[PDB]
């Protein structure tokens, strides 16, 4: 039971300074959890989520800086996971697949 | 102009609903809205649309409507909309923990809050439910939820602390009572806030002049008095208000003498918690801040008062 996949661009991943980066990771949403993979085949998850429950606390649309379709997984133990699909049209489906999981549990 | 992409299409729209002053002040009303850093308070939320209905020319103002489906308690929607009523600009979802966004019906945010009022017990879940007030032109408190782990989920109607206030304007023409309360509820918070900072504070040595010192200064800085004295009884206090829409519950009364411990101790928490709601419902102040403010006049003070 896969719910989306697929390629995303995280700016959270991370921070030097002068701003910082855009690094290209891969996105899993199966069943009620979120994963993270540096890429396609790298099994170990930079990290992994529960939308469900504690520990996140929502998504919103990202405040559009430098990256047109950018979106945020809302973690209070404190990253904000920033985020950027490719076209408004591949963050729409990801903003309510992933915003129907945290009404869930 | 360096506005978002639905902001400018939303702007546009509603861009003829504010004038002068009213139509700058809208437009950084929907940047905390949507467009900051983080996303709004599932509270300041509300407090930003009728921020902007309060903006929003007399004409534009039926516009502005809020129900509960269903008239279901449970959710309360907040939604603005076009000329001919057709399709939504802005709507506002609000559930039991969560809260949402809509813009064009473009999904903005959905926000995960915790609305737990008894927080200081982990035993029990107690939410408060809301619905639209005319008299208040803001939800009220109008459905309270108690989850124990003894009971299937209580619930204890409100629509009476509302009932409570129609009476007051059917009265001598209100406004009299708004400025009692204001004037007393906030004199309460004050001094409680005070207190409450000398006693977690006990071996800090602050006098008894700077707790009066302190409780003088935000009574000044938020413009208030204290007449109050001697607090003319032809006026139901919102805190007595709340403590007697609670008495007469079969399912309410009956529940307080149990897990009894924990007796009165839970109880003024919940009317408390109750009571600010209304209140700000009524002001559109949130009574805490000011308690926050008075504790921090009283350490500001007290730490000042180490200088002269």
């Amino acid at each position: 039971t896969i719910t989306k996949e697929g390629m995303l661009h995280y700016k959270a991943g991370t921070s030097y300074l002068g701003k910082e980066h855009w690094k290209t990771c891969f996105v899993v949403l199966s069943n009620g959890i979120l994963y993270q993979y540096p890429d396609r085949t790298d099994v170990i998850p930079l990290l992994s989520v529960n939308m469900g429950g504690e520990q996140c606390g929502g998504c919103r649309r990202a405040n559009t800086t430098d990256r047109p379709h950018a979106f945020q997984v809302i973690l209070s133990d404190r990253p904000c996971l920033e985020l950027s699909a490719e076209s408004e049209a591949e963050m729409a489906e990801w903003m309510q697949h992933l915003c129907q999981a945290v009404s869930k549990g | 102009n360096t506005k978002e992409a639905w902001w400018k299409v939303l702007w546009e729209k509603i861009k003829d609903f504010f004038f002068s002053t009213g139509k700058a002040k809208a437009d950084r009303c929907l940047h905390e809205m949507l467009f900051a850093e983080r996303a709004p308070t599932r509270e300041r939320l509300t407090e930003i649309f009728f921020e902007l209905k309060e903006l929003a020319c007399a004409s534009q103002r039926d516009r502005f409507q809020v129900h509960n489906p269903h008239e279901n308690d449970a959710t309360i929607i907040l939604r603005i909309m076009d000329q001919n009523e057709e399709n939504e600009l802005l709507r506002i979802t609000q559930n039991t923990d969560t809260f949402s966004c809509e813009v064009m019906g473009n999904l903005y945010f959905l926000m995960k809050d915790r609305p737990d009022i008894l927080k200081s017990h982990p035993q029990m879940t107690a939410m408060i439910k809301r619905r639209y007030s005319e008299i208040v032109d803001y939800p009220l408190p109008s459905t309270l939820c108690l989850n124990p782990a003894g009971a299937p989920i209580l619930s204890v109607p409100l629509d009476n602390i509302e009932g409570y206030l129609y009476t007051e304007l059917r009265k001598g023409h209100l406004d009299g009572w708004k400025a009692q309360e204001k004037a007393t509820y906030l004199a309460a918070k004050i001094q409680s806030g005070i207190e409450k900072t000398t006693r977690i504070l006990h071996h800090a040595n602050i006098s008894e002049s700077t707790q009066q010192n302190a409780f003088l200064e935000t009574m000044a800085m938020c413009g208030l008095k204290q007449l109050e004295i001697p607090p003319p009884h032809t006026h139901i206090p919102i805190e007595k208000m709340v403590k007697e829409v609670l008495l007469a519950d079969k399912t309410f009364q009956a529940f307080l003498v149990t897990d009894p411990s924990t007796s009165q101790s839970m109880l003024a928490e919940i009317v408390e918690a109750i009571s600010d709601q209304v209140f700000h419902a009524i002001f559109r102040i949130d009574p805490q801040a000011i308690q926050k403010m008075a504790e921090e006049q009283l350490t500001t003070l007290h730490v000042r008062s180490e200088q002269q």
